[PDB]
């Protein structure tokens, strides 16, 4: 970092959330004055206060607010700010942003006008592509309009081809066929689709290539025409066509491939004339036949495992290129240094259709920044919100060592020491995908999530010894809890008898089995005994920090103690999954063997919005026989559309919602039969 | 649990808009050990909450106004409630803590029938009579003589400190301050620093008093 | 002034002063603290007499003729009225005539109220307490008289309600008088606040006399005998 090399004082932010944070910070460390923008929901960010100034712009909702262009020019004109940084989304691609601003005197940090408007189009990219002497995905090169073109393209290059219309900016209009049957009726409906959704049936058909790996290359461009490649960065594990998992070095690319997937984006960001930070999407299958899908603009959400592969700072030299000095790097200087892998911390439910985002205010938050090798991107703080205006994120983790299995090994241990209250993250499903098998392994494609999973995510299969271990542990930490209630101060008028209980007996129900445990306490070591099997642990037993460390059997293991209640329920983490836990006494269980259970008529017939945000399309009405499988409500909510449907066969006895209405989560929407 | 644990998820969790509303129970978990509540009637009368907890390890009854339910506003069912709660923490030694939001009692012809005045006083009368230690947080709202009821000073409140968005009035807490109203206004996230402190000073509080067999309470 | 002395007797009322003279003995009154102001009077009349040879403490609200609002040297007034009856041990009676306090405001008024409760608390069953509403209470005024052992009334004059009638019908929207929310016959009937209703100021003060008569001064004191026939 040169504070030295002058660079626009005045800066603006016209993002929110984690970038404008990252932003922010690395003016700071250059030494800029920066102001940022917020409407009136943000007024409480962290970037706000991370911001020498503030200009408050508005209403609530993004498209009034970061998507108002009135606005954000007078907050230009007010405050006399020198350059604009867009981050990424909202106007990442705003191209009259680009040429109004362009209009006044304050310079736009990210690509140019021309090459956003050519590289938009997906038509246009794949025609410059294509005289760019780049390979691209096989298809046919034109419009399909009948079904008859549609079934000859299919015979004449390969069954498996997508039915895929243009726009798609949510991905609309990407079905797929793989017959000539399905080229034909799937033709029809994808037709009709398309004109429903857009109309301009321009369709894009094109061969599918099987169990892709999603690898991107971080083109380095400026105004002076040099374009420097930034090694690569394997994204292969996708939930509903989003990144999730992403690290830098993949492993299945080798050097040879390497050289020739830097060559080939180079190429392609000269002939597109690429003068700013951008990313190459390559499909490489198992065949090793590369296919440019795609080169985003904007700056990459992923960037910081490439930072810290290659010791570089990107927003840096980014906004050093805006300032007018060329590219300051060498493609020798450019290297790899070990292994580095990062996970999106989401506010999202991860047993619900493999993420399904909630609401909520953050009522406790602590990031492991102590542990080695990590790395926190965050734009929260305790006390903030989430908010049905924005994208449902928490933060970005980055663990870096110097090998993949280092790497991937301190990743867990930041994930097993990372508090989160007040909100459902996903952090379960991050350890699964970072402990799978075939992920360390290396064997990852594009459809990982879909046939690990199958049914969907279940949670963290425990072992027969990690079993034992969370008995133990819960075990320990009843006993523990029950030793420190007796103990009161002296009260010299009816001093305390202690009871000098040595050995407790327990019935722990995990799951649906019943287990019996013998806890005995000796200072800070509790000798536990489930099923016969003997255990020690050992820890400082503090009662009241969020996190517990245990050393069972030697064995380290970090947990938390989610909830505790009085009748012995106990939520508790355990290898970053909740387990609930009903420890009671023998004589308790045995008493309780008595107990009637509460009957519960959970005969379905009903239906409760899990999506807090706006139900924006009904496809049902009071009467209606819907069958498994069959979309109910539509929900737009955390600027992302779901579509959930009923999942079992029943007349609907009423609808409490309708077409664009505000609706929060465990809402009755619609009562079926 | 540190008794000088940090609580800066507070800082914010009281809106601006005075038209909106909040948990006041996120506050008291928040501030008391463990973040553990024995709440006493959840389900009744919930435009108040009353209930047990430990402040450095030592049992201290919780009073506070609920802002989601009824605008915070006191009634009759919410006042015996509290009245009947602080009575009994009074009448063996507990210390009170008091989380101030109330803009006024509940208009109406109901409640007047009802005898809302006396049921009002009742809970004037328990906060009055209390000689056990008593702090007080204004977190918002004080309108009306409702204020009062809360343990204002003069009901013999001990320590009395407000949030930088308490707006005590009638129908800002500059005029507070300055009449003598508060001892201080507190960073929100300092709230559960300050409290204990204060107990420990509070804790050989002993109050005299005129003598008589009992008092006569506005049952 | 004399013309608004004039104006209150139109009403049927009767002046702070002269509910005063009615209800002690005749030449036994000792005002205190004459010399306050809130312009000086402070709307309250406070000091000591004689009730058939005992001895009582008396205020009597004078908001309707020479008093702005709640100031604080009217509760100030109250309070060291109530604290001279605490230390020798006399009852208090106290004539509520609240009609007035500008619009029913005031941050000092507030803390007067707070200090008058408090003493109205700490006398709780050491001296007995008697309030006469003689005419429109309102707002936190109203706590006081609850907080007191005895609670009269007088009919079609005097009121007594928390919020106004105005506040109901922005809120609730419903139309009800004042008599309707907080009259006499509300509070002896269907509330349970107010003891007894007379029909008007002087069958009240000869009332409260008959029935100061039955009470002792202080909880030291034996119940009281008279002469038996
Ligand atoms: N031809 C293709 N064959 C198979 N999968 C594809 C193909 N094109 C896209 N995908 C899938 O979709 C993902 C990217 O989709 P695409 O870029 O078209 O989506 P979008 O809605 O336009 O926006 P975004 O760029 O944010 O993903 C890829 O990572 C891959 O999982
Ligand atoms: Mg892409």
């Amino acid at each position: 970092y040169d504070p030295n090399e002058k660079t626009f004082d005045k800066i603006l932010v016209a993002n929110r959330g984690e970038i404008a944070c990252r932003v922010i910070r690395t003016c700071k460390k250059m030494g800029i004055k920066t102001v940022a923008i917020h409407s009136d929901v943000d007024a409480s960010s962290v970037h706000v206060k991370m911001a020498d100034e503030a200009v408050c712009v508005g209403p609530a909702p993004t498209s009034k607010s970061y998507l108002n262009m009135d606005a954000i020019m007078e907050a230009i004109k007010k405050t006399r700010a020198q350059a604009v940084h867009p981050g990424y989304g909202f106007l990442s691609e705003n191209k009259e942003f680009a040429r109004c601003l362009a209009a006044e005197d304050v310079v736009f940090i990210g690509p140019d006008t021309h090459a956003i408007q050519a590289m938009g189009d997906k038509i246009e990219s794949k025609l410059l592509a294509k005289k760019a002497e780049v390979n691209t995905i096989p298809g046919f090169d034109g419009v399909v309009k009948d079904a008859e073109e549609a079934v000859r393209i299919a015979r004449e290059i390969g069954y498996p081809v997508m039915i895929k219309a243009s726009a798609g900016g949510g991905g609309k209009g990407m079905r797929i066929a793989w017959d000539d049957e399905e080229t034909r009726d799937g033709f029809r409906l994808s037709s009709q689709e398309a004109a429903s959704s857009f109309g301009d049936d321009r369709l894009l058909i094109e061969k599918f290539i099987d169990n892709p790996r999603h690898i991107e290359i971080q083109v380095l461009g400026d105004k002076h025409g040099n374009a420097l490649w930034l090694n690569e960065r394997e994204c292969s594990i996708q939930r509903r066509n989003q990144k999730v998992v992403e690290e830098a070095p993949s492993i299945f690319l080798d050097a040879e491939t390497r050289r020739a997937m830097g060559e080939q984006a180079v190429a392609l960001a000269r002939a597109v004339k690429y003068s700013s930070a951008g990313t190459v999407e390559f499909l490489v299958d198992s065949k090793k036949n590369f296919y440019f899908l795609e080169m985003n603009t904007r700056l990459q959400v992923e960037h910081p495992v490439t930072e810290c592969i290659t010791g570089l700072d990107l927003v840096q030299e980014m906004i050093r290129v805006a300032k007018g000095y060329p590219l300051r790097h060498k493609q020798a200087d450019i290297r790899i240094n070990g292994w580095a892998v990062e996970c999106r911390v989401y506010a999202e439910d991860p047993y619900k259709s493999f993420g399904l985002p909630s609401i909520g205010r953050l009522s406790q938050y602590q990031e492991p920044l102590h542990l080695p090798g990590v790395r926190v991107d965050s734009g929260i703080q305790p006390g903030s919100d989430i908010s049905i205006y924005y994208d449902p994120m928490i933060s970005k983790l980055i663990t870096y060592g110097s090998d993949r299995t280092e790497a991937l090994k301190r990743m867990a241990d930041a994930l097993d020491n990372y508090v989160i209250r007040g909100v459902t993250h996903n952090i379960a499903l991050l350890r699964e995908v970072i402990i799978n098998s075939r992920f360390v392994k290396g064997d990852i494609s594009t459809k990982f999530l879909s046939d690990v999973y199958p049914d969907g995510f279940k949670g963290h299969m425990l072992t027969k010894s990690e079993k034992n271990q969370l008995l133990a542990i819960a075990s320990s930490l009843f006993v523990a809890f029950q030793l420190r209630a007796q103990h009161f101060q002296e009260n010299s008028r009816m001093p305390v008898i202690k009871p000098d209980i040595a050995n407790w007996e327990l019935s722990v129900k995990l799951h649906d089995k019943v287990h019996t445990v013998v806890a005995s306490n000796n200072g800070s070591v509790f000798s536990v005994e489930v099923d016969g099997s003997k255990l020690n642990v050992t820890s400082t037993w503090n009662l009241a920090s969020p996190l517990l460390s245990v050393s069972v059997d030697g064995t380290q293991r970090t947990v938390q103690c989610l909830s505790r209640e009085a009748g012995g329920n106990m939520s508790i983490q355990f290898l970053g999954t909740v387990y609930k836990v009903n420890i009671l006494t023998r004589l308790a269980a045995e008493l309780n063997k008595f107990m009637l259970e509460k009957v519960t008529e959970d005969t379905s017939s009903v239906l409760r919005s899990p999506m807090p945000g706006v139900v924006v399309a009904v496809s049902v009405k009071p009467g209606d026989a819907v069958a498994e499988g069959q979309e109910i409500c539509v929900i737009e909510a955390m600027k992302m559309q779901n579509s959930m449907t009923a999942g079992k066969t029943g007349t609907v006895k009423s609808v409490h919602c309708q077409a664009g209405d505000t609706v929060g989560e465990g809402d009755l929407l619609v009562e079926l039969e | 649990d540190p008794s000088d644990r940090l609580v800066p998820e507070l800082d914010t969790i009281v809106p601006l808009e005075s038209t909106k509303a909040y948990n006041m129970v996120d506050i008291i978990h928040s501030v008391v050990d463990e973040r553990e509540f024995f709440e006493i009637m959840p389900n009744y009368a919930k435009n108040i909450i009353v209930g047990f907890a430990r402040m450095n390890g030592r049992t201290v009854g919780i009073v506070g106004n609920q802002p989601k339910v009824a605008s915070g506003c006191l009634d009759i069912n919410s006042s015996v409630k509290g009245a009947r709660f602080v009575r009994f923490c009074d009448a063996f030694n507990i210390p009170l803590i008091t989380f101030v939001d109330v803009p006024g009692f509940l208009p109406g012809t109901a409640q007047e029938y009802g005898g809302i005045i006396r049921h009002g006083a009742k809970l004037l009368y328990a906060f009055a009579e209390a000689t056990v230690p008593k702090v007080t947080v204004i977190t918002r709202k004080a309108y009306g003589g409702a204020y009062d009821v809360m343990s204002s000073k003069h009901l013999c409140g001990d320590t009395n400190y407000a949030w930088p968005t308490a707006e005590i009035a009638v129908m800002n807490p500059f005029p507070a301050a300055v009449r003598g109203f508060v001892d201080d206004i507190i960073q929100p996230s300092s709230t559960r620093a300050r409290i204990c402190c204060d107990l420990d000073v509070l804790a050989s509080k002993k109050v005299q008093r005129p003598w008589r067999k009992h008092a006569n309470i506005p049952l | 002034g004399q013309r608004r002395i004039d104006a209150q007797h139109k009403r049927g009322k009767l002046t702070a002063r002269e509910r005063i003279s009615l209800l002690l003995d005749p030449g036994s009154f000792v005002e205190s603290d004459m010399f306050v102001e809130h312009f000086p009077g402070d709307s309250v009349v406070t000091g000591r007499g004689r009730i058939n040879g005992r001895l009582v403490y008396v205020f009597s609200q004078d908001f309707t003729v020479f008093g702005r609002s709640l100031s604080g040297a009217h509760a100030q007034k109250i309070c060291k009225i109530m604290d001279q009856a605490i230390t020798v041990g006399a009852p208090v009676i106290g004539l509520n005539d609240s009609g007035g306090a500008r619009i029913q405001e005031g941050v000092e008024s507030l803390a007067g109220y707070a200090d008058i409760f408090l003493r109205n608390v700490t006398a709780s069953g050491v001296i007995p307490q008697i309030s006469l509403i003689m005419g429109p209470c309102a707002g936190g005024a109203v706590y006081s008289p609850a907080l007191t052992d005895f609670t009269f009334m007088v009919k079609d004059t005097s009121y007594l309600f928390i919020t106004g009638p105005d506040v109901v019908k922005s809120v609730t929207n419903e139309d009800v008088t004042q008599e309707e929310l907080g009259g006499a016959k509300t509070h002896t009937t269907m509330s349970g606040v107010a003891h007894r209703a007379f029909e008007n100021d002087v069958d009240a003060l000869c009332n409260l006399r008959d029935f100061f008569n039955y009470l002792p001064l202080s909880s030291q004191d034996p119940a009281p005998v008279r002469e038996c026939h």
